[PDB]
C-alpha cells in the first residue's frame, strides 16, 4: 500500500514574547498510516504533560494531529518536536523557530 | 453564512493485539463537539464543546449506542475488505468514513455527503444526488451491488437531508454564542536575509476562523506559484487558524513582490508589499 | 447526531 510521510510544523499559538506565557504547537499532517509518535522537547528532553487533538483526516484521506503544551518562551530555552513514523528512517526532530 | 455538520471515523485493525482501534469525531463547521475513542476510559461518546454539554443523559446514551454500532460495522468491514482485496490476516488496515450535511444562512439544506476509504484510498462514495453510488474499483462494486439491493441510499439520504439537517440547526441554535463568529486574518510580512544577496519575504495570516484562505505571491503582477513555499493551514489551538507563504527574492528587489490575501471575512482582497526605506 | 443505522460492506 501507499504510505505518506508526515509534514511537521512547530510553532506557537500567539507571536513569541520572552517571559510571556504561550502555547507550543506541533502540527503533524498528510501522513498515512495513522500510527505516529510525537514528543515535544525542551533542551533535548521530552515534555511530560503534552496534550493532543483527536485523530482526524483531510479530503485526500491523509491524517493530522495537533500536539500542544503551555510554555513560557525564554531566550536560552530550545524547543523541538520529535516525530516517529513507519515512513522515517530515524525519528525526525524539528526545532522551534520564531520566524516560521 | 453556510454551516456544516460532519462526522469522521477511523478504524485500524491491530493484527492479533486485540480488536481494532476506533476513533470517531463530530464537527460543526471547524469546531469539534463530540468524540469517541475505543481506547479511552469512558467507553462513551464525550462532549468537546461547551454548547453540547447541555444535552441530556438520553442524548449521550443514544450517541454512545449508535457510535458503537458504527464501530462494529467497521470491524466486520475490515475482515470483508481484506477478503475483497485478497490480503493476509497479518497486516494492519484502515477504514475511513466521512459523512454529513451543509445548510445555508437560512438553514436550508444545501448538500449531503458520504465518502469511504480503505488504506487511505477511495473505496465508495455516495453521489451528489443522494440516490446513486460511485465505487472506486471492482472490489468496491461488490459493496455498491449490496447497497443498491438493500436500498441503503434511501436509508442514508433520510439521515443526510433530514436527521442531519434537524440536529445541525439545533446545534447552531444551542451554540449561537460561538458558531456564528468569523475572525478575519491579521496580516503582516517578514524579511529574512539568507545571504548578502538574497532574502526570504514571508507573508503571514493569523487568527482567522473560516480555515479557508488564499495567500499568493506576484512579481510585477505575474504569479510566482512555482517559487512560493506554501505551508499547510494549521490550527492556532484556540479555534483560529494560521498560514504563511514565502518567496526568496534578490536583495534590493523586494518592492517588485506583492502578497495577495483572499479570505471571506475580508471586504476586499488585502495586498501587502515590503515597505522599503 | 450520528446515524442510527449502518449497512455493512
Amino acid at each position: 500500500m501507499i504510505q505518506r510521510t508526515p509534514k511537521i510544523q512547530v510553532y506557537s499559538r500567539h507571536p513569541a514574547e520572552n517571559g510571556k506565557s504561550n502555547f507550543l504547537n506541533c502540527y503533524v499532517s498528510g501522513f498515512h498510516p495513522s500510527d505516529i509518535e510525537v514528543d515535544l522537547l525542551k533542551n533535548g528532553e521530552r515534555i511530560e504533560k503534552v496534550e493532543h487533538s483527536d485523530l482526524s483526516f483531510s479530503k485526500d484521506w491523509s491524517f493530522y494531529l495537533l500536539y500542544y503544551t503551555e510554555f513560557t518562551p525564554t531566550e536560552k530555552d530550545e524547543y523541538a518536536c520529535r516525530v516517529n513514523h513507519v515512513t522515517l528512517s530515524q525519528p525526525k526532530i524539528v526545532k522551534w523557530d520564531r520566524d516560521m | 453564512g453556510s454551516h456544516s455538520m460532519r462526522y469522521f471515523f477511523t478504524s485500524v485493525s491491530r493484527p492479533g493485539r486485540g480488536e481494532p482501534r476506533f476513533i470517531a469525531v463530530g464537527y460543526v463547521d471547524d469546531t469539534q463537539f463530540v468524540r469517541f475513542d475505543s481506547d479511552a476510559a469512558s467507553q462513551r461518546m464525550e462532549p468537546r464543546a461547551p454548547w453540547i454539554e447541555q444535552e441530556g443523559p438520553e442524548y449521550w446514551d443514544q450517541e454512545t449506542r449508535n457510535v458503537k454500532a458504527q464501530s462494529q460495522t467497521d470491524r466486520v468491514d475490515l475482515g470483508t475488505l481484506r477478503g475483497y482485496y485478497n490480503q493476509s490476516e497479518a497486516g494492519s488496515h484502515t477504514i475511513q468514513i466521512m459523512y454529513g450535511c451543509d445548510v445555508g444562512s437560512d438553514g436550508r439544506f444545501l448538500r449531503g455527503y458520504r465518502q469511504d476509504a480503505y488504506d487511505g484510498k477511495d473505496y465508495i462514495a455516495l453521489n451528489e444526488d443522494l440516490r446513486s453510488w460511485t465505487a472506486a474499483d471492482m472490489a468496491a462494486q461488490i459493496t455498491k451491488r449490496k447497497w443498491e439491493a438493500a436500498h441503503e441510499a434511501e436509508q442514508l439520504r433520510a439521515y443526510l437531508d433530514g436527521t442531519c439537517v434537524e440536529w445541525l440547526r439545533r446545534y447552531l441554535e444551542n451554540g449561537k454564542e460561538t458558531l456564528q463568529r468569523t475572525d478575519p486574518p491579521k496580516t503582516h510580512m517578514t524579511h529574512h536575509p539568507i545571504s548578502d544577496h538574497e532574502a526570504t519575504l514571508r507573508c503571514w495570516a493569523l487568527g482567522f476562523y473560516p480555515a479557508e484562505i488564499t495567500l499568493t505571491w506576484q512579481r510585477d503582477g505575474e504569479d510566482q506559484t512555482q517559487d512560493t513555499e506554501l505551508v499547510e493551514t494549521r490550527p492556532a489551538g484556540d479555534g483560529t487558524f494560521q498560514k504563511w507563504a514565502a518567496v526568496v527574492v534578490p536583495s534590493g528587489e523586494e518592492q517588485r513582490y506583492t502578497c495577495h490575501v483572499q479570505h471571506e471575512g475580508l471586504p476586499k482582497p488585502l495586498t501587502l508589499r515590503w515597505e522599503l526605506s | 447526531v450520528v446515524r442510527p443505522s449502518v449497512a455493512s460492506k
